[PDB]
């Protein structure tokens, strides 16, 4: 069980820790967040509540060192950083313990979400999708466009998700052009699968990372990334039975953990509905076909 | 983006483009089985691909034979179209290659661009204008050729004739729109009009007949009557 203490908290804002969050006042003691559990990648986050414009945050894993959170007054943010002295972390952490001042990562025994949202995530591909080498953790917010987006201009600060685009030349062969536009199978298990992710688990976590960053920090580009991989799967007449089974148990706890009022900002109406009613895969995503059609039937 | 009313003098530039009509290339008789079922029997088509302003049209005959064995004949029909464009460009040298092709129907939008990957610089092109090429097998000559093939076969006409040496190429597409909107809506009455003097005939090197400038005159009137008084009774009005 891991620890994030925080320096201090001098500018009022709300504080998620995956999937969970908590509001703090301006100068409220508060130093941080203990029982972080170990195996899981796992994201803070923040919104101020004087600027709810720019959610931002860090991904990281304890296993890769110690971290903890200092606000900025220059740069105008809460930052992480990496504390190299093993001995000086431990103490800090002792006393901010002693004195009752962090929340604990408040996970129920039973509950599998954030597991089941992160089972394919792994920092080492956060950090080739995010670059910036000096640091063991990544940083994301609102803003951030993607390699993609970009295309159609700071090149540091960009999402370099994997570029799918349906109509490129990577996912079309010469003479099988009506095969493979109305077939993707070649382009799903050849280009993507064998060619640039080399299996399926690194596939998912991808899909996985961009659904996180678009519901966390309602990041526009990282949604696209998202649908872009679902429908790829979708509109691919020949997919392996294991990988359909999983996308299945993905989707449904992605759909699970969105939040009831963004669905008409984070759902594309075109997308779910031509993977749920008219594609190849339209009879084998039974969890996600019954929890979209009881919780988002105005959508479809 | 859309070809429209607003754009219309585009059409007679000096950027090369080609539109690109579908509407023949898949065509069947629908008829009763001995067992009481239904069933079609394809026919001969045609892609219809022609330069507005040079008049040149490049007549692909669509053959049964490609059929053979196809299922969902309509969607392959318009990844045919595609293919068959796509290899004419490739076919034509460099500075005759168009800039543009516009499509007649939205439905050949995916189709065309997936085959014209190659050719980032071709921009792919509806329109908003509702043009009557769908009555181009109403010009006996080209209902002739599509209908005799016994094989896949390319014919190059030009579908102005010689009136660009008398008119630009505006009032050359705007006759020729007349004259197919009138073919397309009462075919009988639009081929009296053409044909009704016999003293004006059809050059062989040629598909409309040899009217004079005031004889143009009197066919465009009568061209635009027909279409009104059809328009009457389609609507009641």
């Amino acid at each position: 069980m891991n620890t994030v203490p925080f320096t201090s908290a001098p500018i009022e804002v709300t504080i998620g820790i995956d999937q969970y969050s908590f509001n703090v006042k301006e100068n409220q003691p508060f130093h941080g967040i203990k029982d972080i559990p170990i195996g899981h990648v796992h994201v803070i986050h923040f919104q101020h509540a004087d600027n709810s414009s720019m959610r931002y945050g860090y991904w990281f894993d304890c296993r890769m060192g110690n971290f903890y959170i200092q606000y900025d007054p220059k740069d105008g943010l809460y930052k992480m950083m990496e504390e190299r002295d093993g001995a000086k972390f431990e103490n800090i952490v002792h006393n901010f313990k002693e004195r009752q001042m962090m929340v604990s990562y408040p996970k129920i025994d039973e509950d599998d979400t954030w597991y089941n949202l992160t089972e394919f995530v792994q920092m080492d591909k956060i950090r080739k999708i995010v670059r910036k080498d000096e640091n063991q953790f990544s940083y994301v917010d609102s803003s951030m466009t993607t390699v993609q987006e970009n295309e159609l201009s700071d090149p540091a600060h960009s999402l370099n998700y994997t570029v799918i685009n349906f109509k490129s030349r990577e996912a079309i062969r010469p003479g099988h052009e009506m095969e493979d536009f109305l077939d993707k199978s070649y382009y799903l298990n050849t280009v993507m699968l064998q060619g640039i992710f080399k299996n399926s688990s690194n596939y998912f976590g991808e899909l996985q990372f961009a659904f996180l960053n678009a519901m966390f920090f309602g990041n526009y580009g990282s949604s696209l990334q998202w649908h872009a991989m679902i429908e790829l799967i979708c509109s691919s007449a020949t997919v392996p039975k294991h990988m359909l089974d999983k996308l299945d148990e993905i989707l449904y706890y992605q759909i699970k953990t969105l939040p009831e009022q963004y669905s008409d900002i984070l759902l594309n109406e075109r997308v779910w509905n031509i993977c749920l009613y008219s594609s190849f895969q339209k009879n084998s995503l039974h969890n996600t076909e019954k929890i979209m059609e009881n919780k988002y039937p105005e959508l479809l | 983006g859309a070809m429209n009313s607003s754009n219309y003098a585009e059409l007679f530039n000096n950027d090369i483009k080609l539109f690109v009509d579908d509407t023949n290339v898949y065509r069947v008789t629908v008829h009763k089985t001995f067992e009481g079922n239904v069933a079609t029997k394809a026919i001969n088509g045609c892609i219809f691909t022609l330069n507005p302003k040079t008049g040149h049209l490049f007549l692909k005959i669509i053959h049964t034979s490609v059929w053979a064995g196809q299922k969902r004949l309509s969607q392959l029909a318009k990844w045919k179209t595609a293919e068959e464009v796509s290899a004419l460009v490739r076919s034509l040298p460099k500075e005759e290659q168009p800039k543009q092709i516009i499509v007649t129907r939205k439905a050949m939008l995916d189709p065309l661009e997936v085959h014209m990957l190659d050719f980032p610089n071709i921009a792919i092109r509806p329109t908003e204008l509702r043009l009557p090429f769908s009555a181009a097998m109403s010009i006996d000559k080209l209902s002739d050729v599509v209908m005799k093939a016994t094989e896949p076969q390319m014919v190059l006409f030009n579908i102005y004739d010689d009136w660009l040496d008398r008119i630009s190429s505006y009032t050359a597409f705007s006759r020729l729109t007349l004259l197919l909107r009138a073919l397309k809506t009462n075919e009988e009455s639009a081929k009296m009009i053409l044909l009704s003097d016999p003293t004006i005939t059809i050059k062989s090197y040629h598909l409309w007949p040899s009217f004079t400038d005031e004889q143009w005159i009197t066919i465009e009137s009568q061209m635009r009557d027909l279409i009104l008084t059809e328009y009457g009774r389609k609507y009641n009005v």
